[PDB]
RNA sequence: CGCGACCUCAGAUCAGACGUGGCGACCCGCUGAAUUUAAGCAUAUUAGUCAGCGGAGGAGAAGAAACUAACCAGGAUUCCCUCAGUAACGGCGAGUGAACAGGGAAGAGCCCAGCGCCGAAUCCCCGCCCCGCGGCGGGGCGCGGGACAUGUGGCGUACGGAA
RNA sequence: UAAGGCUAAAUACCGGCACGAGACCGAUAGUCAACAAGUACCGUAAGGGAAAGUUGAAAAGAACUUUGAAGAGAGAGUUCA
RNA sequence: ACCCACCCGACCCGUCUUGAAACACGGACCAAGGAGUCUAACACGUGCGCGAGUCGGGGGCUCGCACGAAAGCCGCCGUGG
RNA sequence: UGGAGCCGCCGCAGGUGCAGAUCUUGGUGGUAGUAGCAAAUAUUCAAACGAGAACUUUGAAGGCCGAAGUGGAGAAGGGUU
RNA sequence: CGACUCUUAGCGGUGGAUCACUCGGCUCGUGCGUCGAUGAAGAACGCAGCUAGCUGCGAGAAUUAAUGUGAAUUGCAGGACACAUUGAUCAUCGACACUUCGAACGCACUUGCGGCCCCGGGUUCCUCCCGGGGCUACGCCUGUCUGAGCGUCGCU
């Protein structure tokens, strides 16, 4: 995700189990040169990234 | 003369006013006559053009006796577009020529509301005009 | 430098950012005078308010 | 007095300039007093001052102050002058009594400079060429 | 400069002969017909007319 | 389609808030479209779903203020918000009345010696 | 060595951005600016640089406050009301 | 350098002078402004003389202008007192009055008399109410003329 | 060795107010040169000028005589014309240099302390009601607080004032 | 009549907002600046500081053929040009 | 007046200088810019108006100035110079 | 040639006439296809791609840097290289 | 004639003078004469479907609302809308909103550390943990509370 830069992980995470009805192992920011907050986002083992990513829009 | 000194008679503040002009102010600039058929009817000189009156072209190369209906009006170059006002491009397609509303002739105008009560204020101000000079 | 401080680094994404040329359909508008962006920087030569 | 605040003496110039020690400032004691104490209460406005005492080292007063916006000024209408914003910072501008006296302006021959409002405004009237129209 | 002696004045009786001198010579029909103005047809030269 | 404020101003606050959310998660989508092609049709709505979004909010905000300001209209100490502000200056201007006040010893000379109307030659 | 050679070490700067003025004036060490002035609470300006002082005056930004305060003025500064609705 | 003949003159352009020039192309305007201001009091202070109050007749000082005769600044109070005029009322009726003027000689003080009696029988007191109570008019001194008087209130003549 | 007055002083994220910076053509208060002129230069001049610092307002400052005068006297301030390149200053050189009267623009005059009389007759803040509320005001009602006799308010201020 | 105080008016105004005018200048002029100018650029910094207006009435801004890797041409065409 | 021929004449301008073709300096070439101005004060000369007077300012009265920020008038006409 | 304004006479007004100022700004010559593209040993053969190869790439050979490196990593500085 | 050089003209180049324009200046005048802890001026960073700069705006970010206006905006898209409807577009702007520095205000300028009250997940006040909200600058005035002093007294 890119993501707004004044966020937290903690935020993020909670973000994220917000939107999508998920639920996040660990959040891994950066910030990309540019100015843009990027997150990897650690989806928890028993959810699939391949299925909540069709679910999303994204493929 | 110009009395009120207020005002400006001055080419560049004059010009400057025109080409710097806002789309609402634009509109009464790009107003053109009717036609005497319909000046007899409505006791009215001119309105402001519109994207759907029917026009005659009075001067220039397109100078005819056609009544074309207007197609879009681009108040950001001051000037219409009318139905069969084109010239054909190098590569065959046609475009639009732009005709400045000022030689150009309203026939038949397209008669909302809002436009049906300008018309009756304009007769009605022309009228105590006529009522004053009397 | 590789030990940048925030506000630095915010700095220079602008001024990336700010670089890129000109979008060609602006060439198109009615009244354009602008035919090239004319504020490009080249990092070899001519140096940041830095 | 005032010592003339110059590094060593070194006022570079011609000898007329060259004073240091035996100078002495404009306004007086009792208007820098008035000065200071509207400097530090800045809400405050400076009324006018009196003396209480003077060792060889200092001297002391005391600067009557009021405040513009407590209802018993403001609503009286005798005081509520003060409570207009031209009356901000008097003794800054030199409007107090203490104050007054170093600009030197008084009515009659003693005086002459400062025969418009103030020794500044007289200079100026008196070095304009006045240009007329027709001449 | 702005203060430039742009304005000149005159002697309040040299403005009144002067005045006087082209009141003088609008009568004369040589001296308004060279001034340009034709006036060949007009029927006396100071034109007085009724106050109507 | 279109979302006007004309209608938003009777509803209830809930309703409000569930536009509002359902329009912040079609801008969602519509952002995740841009990135992806998308299409031209979806990349006009963004523009249409952001101004909604502010219409909405902006409604909201009336709402709230305007009953802010009935619940103090008539207590003396209210929010700073709330407070008429004109301009630093004239916000220490006299009272209105406090100005109006005449000392007793000028009301007396008001009384006595008033200013006459009066004409001269005759 | 004054010169070309001694060019080659001018590997650390004296100025920063300052955060008031957001010129690179900031002096590191000295932790002022120089150009505002920064952690004295007055602008700095001199009347001997004109120029300077036009450089930054109230026109040449925003004036985001300052712009509306002139046509709040103009119409009359009046506050609380709408115009006749429909 | 002097050539021969000439006065050894001395101007006094040696200060910033172009600095401080005034020049006059207000005059114009300030004229208008004057007289749009003077027109406007007029119209303010209705059927009142434009003029102002009436003022005193005065001797010049000084041998030089010693023969000739001025406006005062206002009325001396000896001068009211013998008029039978207040001094507080006085200037709500129209009449200067300066408290600094002393009264040295006689001959000046009942000139100024006999102004201030003048003065009070060619007055049109106006009622406070138009519903008239004493001091105030008749209704027929009143239609006849609320106008102004044009120039300065009974003129001095040296 | 307490409890209680006051006096002087502290502390509060105490209740409620204000000040802080900017702009800076014009204005008020300080500060304050040197190029320059003098055919050199030091006093003078440049000049109470540029730079420096402070503080304002729509204007500021000034202003209701410890004034002018020496007249048969004028009568706050400010501004214009004039006085006047004058009286005066000055290595009496260079240079500098006002004011009063006179004519206009405008025109407006007032308030305290004190001295006295009047049960502090005064002020601020609380709290309840009626009106009014986008310049927090009026009226009423509270043994509700405080300020105030180390002096608040009315009368009164040199033009005289009080009784 | 000093050692306390208030006070409109005529007066000032190269900053501001909003207007009007000119025996001014007319793109090396006029503001540094008619234009994306206090811009680009330079200087550690204080600070310095540009150049640069005009197709045509209308883009009608040269379809198509052909030579060439292309830039470039040759015909063709638009335009009153 | 374009070119060419021939005879005779003929050194490169600007400048400071007693003296420059100078082994005196400035000058490759072309375009555009580019230096006796304005204000004040005096003096003498000249033109016009009035003449023991003359005078106009400053002010005022006449207009929203289209031309006017003019023009006209003023026991101010003369405080005053 | 160009494509929109301009002149004669009588008066008024000026930012009114250039060869020079090592003048200012812009442009162009001769010099001149000249000086020059000479520090640190070095290149060669084939193929590929390609319109086109002395210089790209691959392969082969010959060379240098010779672990105080012409190697592998950082600091400051750069700021997307 | 040959080449080269010089001159003159024609055409072509180079170069951008001249002329003609002028939404810009300069000068003179008129009216008003308004900034800021209710956070100014200035700075920063952001915001467009495609947008770099200028301009415009502030996470409601090329603007929201309202009022007037009455069909566009337009470089291309796409769209809306029934332009017999609060209704496109402009203008006005009285409501609403207004990121971060900045007098600049919790303390620091890393964008770092905090305290204290309330709310949601977290608990089931178990404090933690996370998220949100509101306070937490200096100076000074009137009052308020708590106090200090072998300061001056009183009663015990
Ligand atoms: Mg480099
Ligand atoms: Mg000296
Ligand atoms: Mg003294
Ligand atoms: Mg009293
Ligand atoms: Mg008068
Ligand atoms: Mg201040
Ligand atoms: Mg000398
Ligand atoms: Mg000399
Ligand atoms: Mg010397
Ligand atoms: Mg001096
Ligand atoms: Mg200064
Ligand atoms: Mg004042
Ligand atoms: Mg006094
Ligand atoms: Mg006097
Ligand atoms: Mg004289
Ligand atoms: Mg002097
Ligand atoms: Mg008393
Ligand atoms: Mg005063
Ligand atoms: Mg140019
Ligand atoms: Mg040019
Ligand atoms: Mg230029
Ligand atoms: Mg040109
Ligand atoms: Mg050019
Ligand atoms: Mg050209
Ligand atoms: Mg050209
Ligand atoms: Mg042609
Ligand atoms: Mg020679
Ligand atoms: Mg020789
Ligand atoms: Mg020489
Ligand atoms: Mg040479
Ligand atoms: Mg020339
Ligand atoms: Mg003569
Ligand atoms: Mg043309
Ligand atoms: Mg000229
Ligand atoms: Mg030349
Ligand atoms: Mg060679
Ligand atoms: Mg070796
Ligand atoms: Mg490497
Ligand atoms: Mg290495
Ligand atoms: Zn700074």
């Amino acid at each position: 995700f890119i993501v707004d830069v004044k966020a937290n992980k903690h935020q993020i995470k909670q973000a994220v189990k917000k939107l999508y009805d998920i639920d996040v192992a660990k959040v891994n920011t950066l910030i990309r040169p540019d100015g843009e907050k990027k997150a990897y986002v650690r989806l928890a083992p028993d959810y699939d990234a391949l299925d909540v990513a069709n679910k999303i829009g994204i493929i | 003369m110009k009395f009120n000194p207020f005002v400006t008679s001055d080419r560049s503040k004059n010009r400057k006013r025109h080409f710097n002009a806002p789309s609402h102010i634009r509109r009464k600039i790009m107003s053109s006559p009717l036609s005497k058929e319909l000046r007899q009817k409505y006791n009215v000189r001119s309105m402001p053009i519109r994207k759907d009156d029917e026009v005659q072209v009075v001067r220039g190369h397109y100078k005819g006796q056609q009544i074309g209906k207007v197609v879009q009006v681009y108040r950001k170059k001051y000037v219409i577009y009318i139905e069969r006002v084109q010239r054909e491009k190098a590569n065959g397609t046609t475009v639009h020529v732009g005709i400045h509303p000022s030689k150009v002739v309203i026939t038949r105008l397209k008669l909302d509301k809002d436009r049906k009560k300008i018309l009756e204020r304009k007769a009605k101000s022309r009228q105590v005009g006529k009522e004053k000079g009397k | 430098s590789s030990h940048k401080t925030f506000r630095i680094k915010r700095f220079l994404a602008k001024k990336q950012k700010q670089n890129r040329p000109i979008p060609q359909w602006i060439r198109m508008k009615t009244g354009n005078k602008i035919r090239y962006n004319s504020k490009r920087r080249h990092w070899r030569r001519t140096k940041l308010g830095l | 007095g005032r010592k003339r605040p110059v590094p060593k003496g070194a006022t570079y110039g011609k000898p007329v300039h060259h004073g240091v020690n035996q100078l002495k400032f404009a306004r007086s004691l009792q208007s820098v007093a008035e000065e200071r104490a509207g400097r530090h209460c800045g809400a405050l406005r400076v009324l006018n001052s009196y003396w209480v005492g003077e060792d060889s080292t200092y001297k002391f007063f005391e600067v009557i102050l009021i405040d513009p916006f407590h209802k018993a000024i403001r609503r009286n209408p005798d005081t509520q002058w003060i409570t207009k914003p031209v009356h901000k910072h008097r003794e800054m501008r030199g409007l107090t009594s203490a104050g007054r006296k170093s600009r030197g302006l008084g009515k009659g021959h003693k005086f002459h400079h400062t025969i418009g409002g103030s020794r500044r405004a007289a200079w100026r009237r008196r070095n304009t060429l006045q240009l007329h129209r027709y001449r | 400069k702005t203060w430039r002696r742009w304005h000149r004045r005159v002697n309040t009786t040299q403005k009144r002969y002067a005045i006087c001198s082209a009141l003088a010579a609008s009568a004369l029909p040589a001296l308004v017909m060279s001034k340009g103005h034709r006036i060949e047809e007009v029927p006396e030269l100071p034109l007085v007319v009724e106050d109507k | 389609a279109k979302i006007k404020a004309r209608d938003l101003r009777g509803k209830k606050k809930e309703e409000l808030l569930k536009q509002l959310d359902d329009l912040k998660v079609e801008l969602s989508q519509l952002r995740v479209a841009k990135v992806t092609g998308g299409a031209a049709s979806k990349l006009s709505k963004i523009r249409v779903v952001r101004k909604s979004i502010a219409r909405v909010l902006t409604v909201i905000n009336q709402t709230q203020k305007e009953n802010l300001r009935k619940f103090y209209k008539g207590k003396k100490y209210k929010p700073l918000d709330l407070r008429p502000k004109k301009t630093r200056a004239m916000r220490r201007r006299l009272n209105k009345h406090e100005e109006s006040l005449k000392t007793k010893k000028q009301q007396r000379k008001e009384r006595l010696y008033p200013l006459r109307k009066y004409a001269v030659k005759a | 060595t004054k010169g070309t050679s001694s060019f080659g070490k001018r590997r650390n700067k004296t100025h920063t951005l300052c955060r008031r003025c957001g010129s690179k004036a900031y002096h590191l060490q000295k932790s002022t600016c120089g150009k505002c002035g920064y952690p004295a609470k007055r602008k700095r300006k001199y009347n001997w640089s004109a120029k300077a002082k036009r450089r930054n005056t109230t026109g040449t930004g925003r004036m985001r406050h300052l712009k509306i305060v002139y046509r709040r003025f103009r119409h009359g500064f009046r506050e609380g009301t709408t115009p006749k609705p429909k | 350098a002097p050539s021969r003949n000439g006065m050894i003159l001395k101007p006094h352009f040696h200060k910033d002078w172009q600095r401080r020039v005034a020049t006059w192309f207000n005059q114009p305007a300030r004229k208008i402004r004057r007289r749009k201001a003077r027109q406007a009091r007029a119209r303010r202070i209705a059927p009142r003389p434009a003029s102002g109050p009436l003022r005193p007749i005065v001797r010049c000082p000084t041998v030089r202008y010693h023969t000739k005769v001025r406006a005062g600044r206002g009325f001396s109070l000896e001068e009211l007192r013998v008029a039978g005029i207040h001094k507080k009322v006085a200037r709500t009726i129209g009449i200067s009055v300066d408290p600094r003027r002393r009264n040295k000689s006689t001959e000046s003080l009942q000139a100024n008399v006999q102004r201030l009696k003048e003065y009070r029988s060619k007055l049109v007191l106006f009622p406070r109410k138009p519903s008239a109570p004493k001091k105030g008019d008749s209704s027929a001194e009143e239609l006849k003329l609320a106008t102004q008087l044009t120039g300065p209130v009974m003129p001095i003549r040296n």
